[PDB]
């Protein structure tokens, strides 16, 4: 079992809902890594345990160079810490706002990343359901990685239910609590690309009354500076009926990404 | 891996976004 006194400890890398990432070194192989730490009383008074619980059982079965790793978990009296892989170059959110937006090789190289790690997590059947860019890190070599799977779920067999989530990235089938499946993530896809490419999301609105209403209604418009290949694309991703979206196969062979992917 | 058991969603605490909609209904309507 993992512990606190395997680890030397360095500066927050970033901040969660329950608590700080820390940068931190496994102190036999000095091997470098990140410490995602939540606290236990902040937790029961949330009474989320669930979503810690899907996130170090769903998290851990993934092996994919575009998914961040979950190398184990241990707990003391008062916090439970998640050993991490740490990818040094931040998040994707951090990026977008040192840029505003990303040009379109950036973008398809990103989607590409994204649609191969979404592959293989559809693959298992498990569905991540919150893929914006403070969930985005990138490694060494600035590639894309998949984290924080704490609204995650192994779908196998039947459709879910759950309120997830975060509101400028969810699908009209789940800000209104229907039952949805794997394609939630296609229409997160179809947003990202968007946010990307002009930066901000698509159905941006002051109120979250009136960002509800955008995206039941699939209302948003193009800038026009967006090229025909990527309105064609993330038109296809935003589409209202689930099924009407393309399969991740589709992404990856789309022309618009495999003319500007450097992956 | 285990199909994902369901939980009891009004025993623990929404989404943000859920409670913000909330806020601004409460707020203003
Ligand atoms: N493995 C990591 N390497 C580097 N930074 C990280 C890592 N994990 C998380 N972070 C930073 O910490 C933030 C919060 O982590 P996250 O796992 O998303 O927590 P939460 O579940 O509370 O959102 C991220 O948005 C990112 O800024
Ligand atoms: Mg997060
Ligand atoms: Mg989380």
């Amino acid at each position: 079992q993992w512990a606190l006194e395997d680890f030397e400890i360095g500066r927050p890398l970033g901040k969660g809902k329950f608590g700080n990432v820390y940068l931190a070194r496994e102190k036999q192989s000095k091997f470098i890594l990140a410490l995602k730490v939540l606290f236990k009383a902040q937790l029961e008074k949330a009474g989320v345990e669930h979503q810690l619980r899907r996130e170090v059982e769903i998290q851990s079965h993934l092996r994919h160079p575009n998914i961040l790793r979950l190398y184990g978990y241990f707990h003391d009296a008062t916090r439970v810490y998640l050993i991490l892989e740490y990818a040094p170059l931040g998040t994707v959110y951090r990026e977008l706002q040192k840029l505003s937006k990303f040009d379109e090789q950036r973008t398809a190289t990103y989607i590409t990343e994204l649609a191969n790690a979404l592959s293989y997590c559809h693959s298992k059947r498990v569905i991540h359901r919150d893929i914006k860019p403070e969930n985005l890190l990138l490694g060494s070599a600035g590639e894309l990685k998949i984290a924080d799977f704490g609204w995650s779920v192994h779908a196998p067999s039947s459709r879910r239910t759950t309120l997830a989530g975060t509101l400028d990235y969810l699908p009209p089938e789940m800000i209104e609590g229907r039952m949805h499946d794997e394609k939630v993530d296609l229409w997160s896809l179809g947003v990202l690309c968007y946010e990307f490419l002009v930066g901000k999301p698509p159905f941006e609105a002051n109120t979250y009354q009136e960002t509800y209403k955008r995206i039941s209604r699939v209302e948003f418009t193009f800038p026009d500076f967006v090229t025909e290949g990527a309105r064609d694309l993330i038109s296809r991703l935003l589409k209202h009926n689930p099924s009407q979206r393309p399969m991740l196969r589709e992404v990856l062979e789309h022309p618009w990404i495999t003319a500007n992917s450097s992956k | 891996l285990s199909p994902s058991r369901g939980f009891a969603e009004h025993s623990s605490e929404p989404p943000s976004w859920v409670t913000e909609m909330l806020l601004e209904n409460e707020l203003w309507g």
